[PDB]
């Protein structure tokens, strides 16, 4: 569960 | 009068030696390059008539010509790379600085315009507008007690070239000029002019599209709970923006995304997730897939706003990017969240839909939804329920799914699609 | 928000 920009 | 000139005409009175006839052939091509349909700017630079109005440019005597030549020049400026080279070549960026502090105002007004034209082209022009010292008589334009004095169309160019300054990347602004600039832009933001509003926040989300320390420059300002309120706002103009820069910012740090949390952001998302704007549904679905990809705290505000629904919603029904985004809005929530948050999830009838869009073509969002179906058996298998899983995933339909993609291009989705079905069913 | 704008 990371981060998207 | 200077109404539809040729070139010609206009080249032969800007070359006279009359400074009367040099300001009426620059109004008519002022005239000229302001209709509507082809304005003529190529043939305007390759008669040579951009080092001519800069020249007028630093006409002090004679403020018409200063006017025209800056409105000429901004409307070239507006045009191709090319073109708005033409006038940085041409020496327009000092002058049109010279001018932002001129006593009239039309002529500062012009001058900041093109500006933003310079500026908006890429960052190299950008930073090259900044290295002149166009930032501090900006700046001073806005330093009054009260923006309400300011003329609005004035308010609005300012604001305008200002969130130019603030934009693009590769590289992003100096950190310096975005240290000078952001103070203003908070006062900017409390402004009750829609426009001024929505360049204000358009601004700060280019500020906030960045490494988790430019989220913390804008983040330190106090401005996130302004960005909230925002958020709600009627206009869409000012909730794309809005929208856009609490996105940016739920893409940093556990803490810059609870800053977000506390300001109220998750209250709105019942609206937003349901927007008949389709951009704006894909805009905050993205948001909440970057806040369920947080600390379980955070999944469980999540849940006690009574988004979880709306999540099952869009994954149901909505444009098929905004499902994509949802079904990584779901990965994240059950990778990162408790037994007790998942079961809740699967209460809430994400099963059916997440399997309904195994049906679909892209390869990454069965990827994504094959991995939320693992996690979800994980968390089952925790509880010694994966038989009523097992259960409910094939009387939906997603156990033929699941065994269809065992023959499938993509290795990832072949190994997985086989694990599954060789673990549970 | 538009990159450039022309002044009519």
């Amino acid at each position: 569960a990371r981060k998207r920009s | 009068g200077t109404v539809n000139w040729s070139v010609e005409d206009i080249v032969k009175g800007i070359n006279s030696n009359n400074l009367e006839s040099q300001l009426q052939a620059t109004q008519a091509a002022r005239k000229l390059l302001s209709r509507e349909k082809q304005p003529p700017i190529d043939n305007i630079i390759r008669a040579g008539l951009i080092p001519k109005f800069v020249s007028f440019l630093g006409k002090t005597d004679c403020s018409p010509i200063q006017f025209e030549s800056a409105w000429a020049l901004t409307n070239i400026a507006s045009g191709t790379s090319e073109q708005t080279k033409a006038v940085v070549d041409g020496g327009a960026i000092p002058a049109f600085i010279s001018l932002l502090a001129s006593p009239h105002a039309h002529i500062s007004e012009q001058a900041v315009w093109a500006l933003g034209n310079i500026a908006g082209d890429g960052s190299a022009f950008r930073d090259l507008v900044i290295k002149h010292g166009a930032i501090d008589p900006l700046l001073a334009l806005l330093a009054v007690p009260d923006l309400s004095t300011l003329a609005c169309g004035y308010l609005r160019n300012l604001t305008w070239t200002l969130s130019n300054l603030c934009r693009n990347k590769n590289p992003a602004p100096p950190l310096d000029a975005v240290e000078q600039i952001l103070p203003t832009l908070v006062r900017l933001l409390h402004h009750n002019d829609p426009e001024v509003l929505a360049d204000s926040c358009w601004a700060i989300s280019y500020l906030t599209d960045g490494p988790n320390e430019r989220i913390e420059m804008v983040v330190k300002k106090g401005v996130v709970p302004q960005l909230v309120k925002l958020l709600g706002a009627t206009e869409l103009p000012i909730v794309t923006p809005a929208l856009r820069a609490i996105g940016n910012i739920v893409t940093g740090t556990d803490e810059q995304t609870q800053k977000v949390i506390d300001a109220g952001a998750l209250a709105v998302f019942p609206s937003l997730l349901t927007n008949p704007k389709t951009n704006i549904q894909k805009e905050a679905t993205w948001t909440m897939s970057n806040i369920t990809a947080g600390r379980q705290d955070q999944i469980q505000q999540v849940v006690n706003h009574g988004l979880v629904p709306f999540l099952v919603g869009v994954l149901s029904k909505a444009d098929f990017k905004t499902q994509k985004e949802a079904a990584w809005a779901i990965t994240n929530y059950t990778s990162g969240g408790t037994v007790e948050q998942i079961v809740y999830l699967v209460h809430c009838g994400i099963i059916e839909p997440l399997m309904n869009l195994l049906s679909a073509k892209d390869t990454k969002i069965i990827q994504v939804i094959l991995d939320a179906i693992s996690n979800i058996f994980q968390a089952a298998e925790k509880l010694g329920e994966t038989e009523k899983l097992s259960i409910m995933i094939e009387e939906c339909g997603g156990l033929d799914k699941i065994e269809a993609l065992q023959r499938h291009e993509n290795e990832s989705v072949y190994k997985a699609s086989l694990n599954l079905i060789e673990k549970y069913f």
